[PDB]
């Protein structure tokens, strides 16, 4: 089978700046028919690959005139012409020229931008799940960038170390930014043992950091 | 008419 | 275009079927080809069926895997797996190859299909509120098994501003995610706000109204 080797494997671009792609074959992709079949896809997160191009650089009709490809034989590239906020994800090469079809492993394509605070808010365990046995905390860190950031959990001032759990999204595919959750994950018993509980946001964009907290038990 | 497509989908 | 069918828990060992309605094209012009999706940047095509003859052709890494037909009547194209491993676990893609202008080419895909090869049981979540210029509230999606499932608010017409974060496993084994949504302090008390929870494998479909305390 057709080896597909892409370089580099992931790159990040300011918007409005140019991106470009490398993808090698083991072998030529010229067939003996005189065409050359090597594709370029898309895949935006949560979604299916999409075709860009076809035989090297000829682009489905609704692709952007930005993306254009070139390469023969064993080399080809594609290139961005200036990166817009919806191009970030996944770029694969596909070769048809060779049964069975191969992808190559994809590329990443990750959006630069300025430094943005998050906006922070936290959120006291309901009723409903109290009446089970355990309390959840939320903490809602939302639009900001880059995508490193500190989250401290204190209940009645003790740092919380081992019992917290965050997930990001990916970056937004409009305004490039990250948003953040992060659980602090208690029984009802630990929970009724203690009054308040905060979530201590660092970020680059604060220039210190943000605490939000609640009193158990004060609506 | 018949369906086409790129010649690795087939091993001929 | 190409609609596929919905999440798959699978034990280890057994078969699964999953399939690809089309519909708005000739379904008999075209190959139906499958596509496997194993890690967030891995991509394998499996094969291609012509729905005219079903006449098939498979990657050699599938041909005992993978087993391609069509059902004429409904222009549905049908993958079945065989012997499942942990390995089969993956996004299951169909895709048509399609032509313009005298080439040939992947110009439609289905949304892809979910299969989770496990031992466990199916398990629905539990959904609890997450309660609230700008104000932030939510729904917490919690203890279910597997994935996927999907949050909507407001029926779809609440789009703008909504968060839904990827499931994190919890020591239980068992997902657990979270879709927030920041809107307007000023909307709360004259704005409803319901997410609605959807976890196909389990038929667990709920709407939860998300209120002020």
């Amino acid at each position: 089978d057709i080896v597909m080797t892409q370089t580099p494997l992931s790159l990040s671009v300011t918007i409005g700046q140019p991106a470009s792609i490398s993808c090698k074959s083991s072998q030529s992709l010229l067939h003996s028919n005189g065409k050359t079949y090597l594709n370029w896809l898309q895949q935006r997160p949560g979604q299916a690959p999409k075709i860009l191009m076809y035989l090297v650089s000829k682009l489905d009709p609704g692709i952007p005139d930005r993306f254009s490809g070139s390469g023969s034989e064993t080399d080809f590239t594609l290139k961005i012409s200036r990166v817009e906020a919806e191009d970030l994800g996944v770029y694969y090469c596909l070769q048809g020229t060779y049964y069975p079809f191969t992808f190559g492993s994809g590329t990443k394509l990750e959006i630069k931008r300025t430094v943005a605070a998050p906006s922070v808010f936290i959120f006291p365990p309901s009723d409903e799940q109290l009446k089970s046995g355990t309390a959840s905390v939320v903490c809602l860190l939302n639009n900001f960038y880059p995508r490193e950031a500190k989250v401290q959990w204190k209940v009645d001032n003790a740092l919380q170390s081992g019992n917290s759990q965050e997930s990001v999204t990916e970056q937004d595919s409009k305004d490039s930014t990250y948003s953040l959750s992060s659980t602090l994950t208690l029984s009802k018993a630990d929970y009724e043992k203690h009054k308040v509980y905060a979530c201590e946001v660092t970020h680059q964009g604060l220039s210190s950091p943000v605490t939000k907290s609640f009193n158990r038990g004060e609506c | 008419d018949r369906a086409d497509g790129q010649p690795a989908g087939d091993r001929a | 275009q190409l609609q596929q069918s919905g999440p798959e828990l699978v034990k280890p060992g057994a078969s699964v079927k999953i399939s690809c309605k089309a519909s708005g094209y000739s379904f008999t012009g075209y190959y139906m080809h499958w596509v496997k999706q194993s890690h967030v940047k891995s991509l394998e095509w499996i094969g291609r069926i012509d729905p005219y003859d079903g006449a098939t052709s498979y990657n050699q890494n599938f041909k005992d895997k993978a087993s391609l037909t069509v059902d004429k009547s409904s222009t549905t194209g049908f993958m079945e797996l065989h012997s499942l491993t942990s390995e089969d676990s993956a996004v299951y893609y169909c895709a048509r190859e399609g032509h313009w202008d005298g080439d040939w080419y992947f110009d439609v895909w289905g949304a892809g299909t979910t299969v989770t090869v496990s031992s466990a049981s199916t398990k629905g979540p539990s959904v609890f509120p997450l309660a609230p210029g700008t104000a932030a509230l939510g729904c917490l999606v919690k203890d279910y098994f597997p994935e996927p499932v999907t949050v909507s608010w407001n029926s779809g017409a609440l789009t703008s501003g909504v968060h839904t974060f990827p499931a994190v496993l919890q020591s239980s084994g068992l997902y657990s995610l979270s879709s927030v949504v920041t809107v307007p302090s000023s909307s709360l008390g004259t704005q409803t706000y319901i997410c609605n929870v959807n976890h196909k494998p389990s038929n667990t479909k709920v709407d939860k109204k998300v209120e002020p305390k």
